[PDB]
RNA sequence: GGGCAGUUUGACUGGGGCGGUCGCCUCCUAAAAGGUAACGGAGGCGCCCAAAGGUCCCCUCAGGCGGGACGGAAAUCCGCCGGAGAGCGCAAGGGUAGAAGGGGGCCUGACUGCGAGGCCUGCAAGCCGAGCAGGGGCGAAAGCCGGGCCUAGUGAACCGGUGGU
RNA sequence: GUAAGAGGAGGUAUAGGGAGCGACGCUUGCCCGGUGCCGGAAGGUCAAGGGGAGGGGUGCAAGCCCCGAACCGAAGCCCCGG
RNA sequence: GGCGUGCCUAUUGAAGCAUGAGCCGGCGACUCACGGUCGUGGGCGAGCUUAAGCCGUUGAGGCGGAGGCGUAGGGAAACCGAG
RNA sequence: AGCCAUGGGGGAAUCUGGGCGGACCACCGCCUAAGGCUAAGUACUCCGGGUGACCGAUAGCGCACCAGUACCGUGAGGGAAA
RNA sequence: AACCUGGGGAACUGAAACAUCUCAGUACCCAGAGGAGAGGAAAGAGAAAUCGACUCCCUGAGUAGCGGCGAGCGAAAGGGGA
């Protein structure tokens, strides 16, 4: 299952790969956008 | 009969639209070095008949060259050449456009 | 009678000032999915070819 | 006849021998595991690739129970 | 809607067909650098993991023998022996306990912008990478972090979808 | 045959076209699930077209222009039989 | 007396029992146009050159700068510029 | 995907009218559809002339000559030599 | 004879297969015009508040652009001339 981490207070993205059924319903790991600097990211 | 090397890819986006080719002002670059060649009050008029502009229209003096003291009308100037040309003369910008 | 410039080339290769010929790195529009961040940054640049690079030029000339 | 098959042979081995001049970054050994270990001025990448950290000559060394090491004794 | 029309219906192959095979990784063939063929000998891959990742701290196997209530060849515990024959998600190989293996704390560098110098190489690709800047993680610190012990887990261009500038 | 028309036929189901079998004799069994053809005013699917909830572009504006849901739409296909 | 396996073609290999030719004469096959690329002989030179056409000739040349290439590159572009 | 043209359907206005400047709208401009005619510059070479770093009877037009003939073919057509 | 306008209009071939595309509006069939034919007095061009019927040459230009963005196709304004 493919995944792209959207940023909060924005709309950035990042290359990724969820895992769905295996314990993974909430993906919210950190990242770092070029716009601004350093922010938390959702799943989506 | 395999793939050419045409496996490469057109980054050259903005390549064409139906009516295509939007007419716009063509600026031609000309340095102070070939500008110092002569002297008086250089203008688009001189430069075309000089063999440097060739009706390419729109003139922008720029960069590499030793600023010969004199007046010089043009449609644009390089920040760099603008300062050199101020350090030994004066020059007005294009007409309307 | 009067060679036609190859548009496929013109549309995706630029011939440099010294003679070299450049174009974008391959594989970058959809191959990814999570491929290293290092990958896509280096796939972002453009490069020089060599022998086809000389084959390339022939396809232009008026250009 | 389920055979007749293989895989593109990776040209791996010692890429720079002892008593050779190397520039910083030069790959010294491409290896399967740690058939050679790093050492003075020689770091290795995620694949085990040993490479020079600075310019200089390359010198090998062995240490039995401790294994073999590649070095780069600089001087320039 | 073969009444009619234009076409397609692959290659390898001790002739062609039937059969089998077509890309990638491991080993042998391979003649002690690299590389090397055959419809030669053997196997695998088209995934998986938010912990199976980062860091800091700690621990060390398999097996054998002796002893223990359920247990019995084997569950759990004690003792002595045991240097790696275990483990390392999966094939083989190389590597490895002076950790890459097992357990825990905190964390998300499975970062952004780059990238000296090289391995491999017909092209295109593929691989390694110190270091600089930004903003961070773990550690007292020296430091380590641009996913996973590594080598498979993949697809030029073209055409279009989606989000942004 | 593009058509006008012509053949069928200046014939009319005891006639005409297509198909199979092939004097004559005794006969021609079972299977309709698939395929074909025949029947079926239901229903399901369906094109243009009708409709127009709602949405967008532009203009100060009256407007102009565009996108577009529900619902109503034939043969065919599905489905029910022979 | 010594020595001695036609010619061509095609081939790993031909005197070959592989191809072509009865013999002679004549006909018979890498061209031209335009556009490139390199070399070369010259003219000019940060410049070089005209095209159609016009005037002139009747195997005579000249005029014609519209235009083309070069003197600036980088960028998809807006733009900037020895960057 | 405008513009020009038009097979089918709906179907105006007469200058405060209409068409166009690449969907569409506003602004700014250009032009007057649904009637027709017009020389020159241009193309060709059956015919006449002139000229060739064009051929010289296997060349040159197929034909230097009583040749589109003889001869071949039902015919269209083929087609010499000299 | 060829040249010209119009009504119809192929395929081999190229894409190293082939179907879009190409060859090509070419071959050819037909109708018509004349020493020429066609075109022709802007419901034009398209960015200059610019040009001012048409035709033909040079150029712009292998540009703009078209294109299984493959093979390949390929303008116009403007400028120099008749
Ligand atoms: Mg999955
Ligand atoms: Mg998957
Ligand atoms: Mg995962
Ligand atoms: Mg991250
Ligand atoms: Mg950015
Ligand atoms: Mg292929
Ligand atoms: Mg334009
Ligand atoms: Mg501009
Ligand atoms: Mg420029
Ligand atoms: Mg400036
Ligand atoms: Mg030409
Ligand atoms: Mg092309
Ligand atoms: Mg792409
Ligand atoms: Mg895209
Ligand atoms: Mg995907
Ligand atoms: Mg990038
Ligand atoms: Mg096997
Ligand atoms: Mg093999
Ligand atoms: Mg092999
Ligand atoms: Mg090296
Ligand atoms: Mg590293
Ligand atoms: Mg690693
Ligand atoms: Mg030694
Ligand atoms: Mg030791
Ligand atoms: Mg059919
Ligand atoms: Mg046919
Ligand atoms: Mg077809
Ligand atoms: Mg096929
Ligand atoms: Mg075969
Ligand atoms: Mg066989
Ligand atoms: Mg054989
Ligand atoms: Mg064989
Ligand atoms: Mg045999
Ligand atoms: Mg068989
Ligand atoms: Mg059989
Ligand atoms: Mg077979
Ligand atoms: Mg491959
Ligand atoms: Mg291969
Ligand atoms: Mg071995
Ligand atoms: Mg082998
Ligand atoms: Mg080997
Ligand atoms: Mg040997
Ligand atoms: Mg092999
Ligand atoms: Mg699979
Ligand atoms: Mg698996
Ligand atoms: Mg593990
Ligand atoms: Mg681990
Ligand atoms: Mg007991
Ligand atoms: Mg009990
Ligand atoms: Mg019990
Ligand atoms: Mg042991
Ligand atoms: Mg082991
Ligand atoms: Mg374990
Ligand atoms: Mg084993
Ligand atoms: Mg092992
Ligand atoms: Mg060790
Ligand atoms: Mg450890
Ligand atoms: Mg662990
Ligand atoms: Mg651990
Ligand atoms: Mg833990
Ligand atoms: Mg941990
Ligand atoms: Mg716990
Ligand atoms: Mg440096
Ligand atoms: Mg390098
Ligand atoms: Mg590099
Ligand atoms: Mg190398
Ligand atoms: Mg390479
Ligand atoms: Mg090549
Ligand atoms: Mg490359
Ligand atoms: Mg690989
Ligand atoms: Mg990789
Ligand atoms: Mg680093
Ligand atoms: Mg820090
Ligand atoms: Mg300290
Ligand atoms: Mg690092
Ligand atoms: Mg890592
Ligand atoms: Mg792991
Ligand atoms: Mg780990
Ligand atoms: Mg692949
Ligand atoms: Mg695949
Ligand atoms: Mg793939
Ligand atoms: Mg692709
Ligand atoms: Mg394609
Ligand atoms: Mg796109
Ligand atoms: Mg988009
Ligand atoms: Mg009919
Ligand atoms: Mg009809
Ligand atoms: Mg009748
Ligand atoms: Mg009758
Ligand atoms: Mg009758
Ligand atoms: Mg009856
Ligand atoms: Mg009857
Ligand atoms: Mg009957
Ligand atoms: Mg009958
Ligand atoms: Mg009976
Ligand atoms: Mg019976
Ligand atoms: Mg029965
Ligand atoms: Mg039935
Ligand atoms: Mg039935
Ligand atoms: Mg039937
Ligand atoms: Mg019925
Ligand atoms: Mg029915
Ligand atoms: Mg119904
Ligand atoms: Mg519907
Ligand atoms: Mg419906
Ligand atoms: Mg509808
Ligand atoms: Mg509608
Ligand atoms: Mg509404
Ligand atoms: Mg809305
Ligand atoms: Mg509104
Ligand atoms: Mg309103
Ligand atoms: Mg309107
Ligand atoms: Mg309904
Ligand atoms: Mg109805
Ligand atoms: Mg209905
Ligand atoms: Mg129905
Ligand atoms: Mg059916
Ligand atoms: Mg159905
Ligand atoms: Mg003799
Ligand atoms: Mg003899
Ligand atoms: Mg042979
Ligand atoms: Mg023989
Ligand atoms: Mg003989
Ligand atoms: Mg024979
Ligand atoms: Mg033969
Ligand atoms: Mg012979
Ligand atoms: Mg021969
Ligand atoms: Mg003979
Ligand atoms: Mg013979
Ligand atoms: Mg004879
Ligand atoms: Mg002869
Ligand atoms: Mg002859
Ligand atoms: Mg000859
Ligand atoms: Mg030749
Ligand atoms: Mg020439
Ligand atoms: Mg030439
Ligand atoms: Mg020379
Ligand atoms: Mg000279
Ligand atoms: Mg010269
Ligand atoms: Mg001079
Ligand atoms: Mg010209
Ligand atoms: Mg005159
Ligand atoms: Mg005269
Ligand atoms: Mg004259
Ligand atoms: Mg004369
Ligand atoms: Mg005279
Ligand atoms: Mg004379
Ligand atoms: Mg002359
Ligand atoms: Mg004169
Ligand atoms: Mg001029
Ligand atoms: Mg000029
Ligand atoms: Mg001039
Ligand atoms: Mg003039
Ligand atoms: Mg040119
Ligand atoms: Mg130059
Ligand atoms: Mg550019
Ligand atoms: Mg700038
Ligand atoms: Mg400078
Ligand atoms: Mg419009
Ligand atoms: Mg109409
Ligand atoms: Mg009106
Ligand atoms: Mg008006
Ligand atoms: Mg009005
Ligand atoms: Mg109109
Ligand atoms: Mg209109
Ligand atoms: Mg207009
Ligand atoms: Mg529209
Ligand atoms: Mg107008
Ligand atoms: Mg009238
Ligand atoms: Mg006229
Ligand atoms: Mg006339
Ligand atoms: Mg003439
Ligand atoms: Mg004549
Ligand atoms: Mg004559
Ligand atoms: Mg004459
Ligand atoms: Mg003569
Ligand atoms: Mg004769
Ligand atoms: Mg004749
Ligand atoms: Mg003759
Ligand atoms: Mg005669
Ligand atoms: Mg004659
Ligand atoms: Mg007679
Ligand atoms: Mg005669
Ligand atoms: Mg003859
Ligand atoms: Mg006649
Ligand atoms: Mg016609
Ligand atoms: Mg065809
Ligand atoms: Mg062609
Ligand atoms: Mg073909
Ligand atoms: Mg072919
Ligand atoms: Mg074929
Ligand atoms: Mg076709
Ligand atoms: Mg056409
Ligand atoms: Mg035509
Ligand atoms: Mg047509
Ligand atoms: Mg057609
Ligand atoms: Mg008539
Ligand atoms: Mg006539
Ligand atoms: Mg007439
Ligand atoms: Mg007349
Ligand atoms: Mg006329
Ligand atoms: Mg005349
Ligand atoms: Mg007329
Ligand atoms: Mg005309
Ligand atoms: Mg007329
Ligand atoms: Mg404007
Ligand atoms: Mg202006
Ligand atoms: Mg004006
Ligand atoms: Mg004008
Ligand atoms: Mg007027
Ligand atoms: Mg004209
Ligand atoms: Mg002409
Ligand atoms: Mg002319
Ligand atoms: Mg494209
Ligand atoms: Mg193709
Ligand atoms: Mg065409
Ligand atoms: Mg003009
Ligand atoms: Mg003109
Ligand atoms: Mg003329
Ligand atoms: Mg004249």
């Amino acid at each position: 299952l493919l995944l792209e981490c959207t940023e909060c207070k924005r709309r950035n993205y990042a290359t990724e790969k969820n895992k769905r059924n295996t314990p993974n319903k909430l993906e919210l790991r950190k990242y770092c956008p070029w716009c601004r600097k350093h922010t938390v990211h959702r799943e989506v | 009969g395999r793939s050419t090397t045409l496996m490469r890819l057109p980054k050259r986006g903005m390549q064409g639209q139906v009516p295509g080719e939007i007419k716009r002002p063509r600026y031609q670059g000309v340095n102070l070095k070939d500008l110092a060649r002569f002297e008086g009050e250089v203008t688009p008029e001189l430069l075309v008949r000089a063999g440097l502009l060739k009706k390419g229209y729109r003139l922008k003096i720029l960069g590499e060259g030793e600023a010969k003291p004199l007046k010089v009308v043009a449609h644009a100037f390089s920040k760099s050449a603008l300062e050199k040309l101020k350090a030994a003369g004066g020059e007005p910008v294009l007409l309307e456009a | 009678p009067k060679m036609k410039t190859h548009k496929g080339a013109k549309k995706r290769v630029k011939i440099t000032a010294s003679g070299k010929v450049v174009a974008m790195k391959t594989g970058k529009r959809h191959l990814n999915w999570q491929k290293s961040g290092k990958e896509i940054r280096q796939k972002g640049r453009k490069f020089v070819l060599a022998k086809p690079e000389a084959e390339r030029i022939k396809l232009l000339l008026p250009y | 006849t389920k055979n007749g098959r293989d895989s593109q042979a990776k040209r791996l081995g010692v890429k720079r021998y002892e008593g050779q001049v190397v520039r910083a970054g030069n790959i010294l050994v491409r290896q399967r595991g740690t058939r050679f270990k790093p050492g003075k001025n020689v770091g290795m990448g995620r694949d085990f690739t040993l490479f020079a950290l600075v310019d200089g000559v390359v010198e090998f060394q062995d240490r039995g129970r401790l294994g073999r090491y590649v070095h780069v004794r600089p001087l320039a």
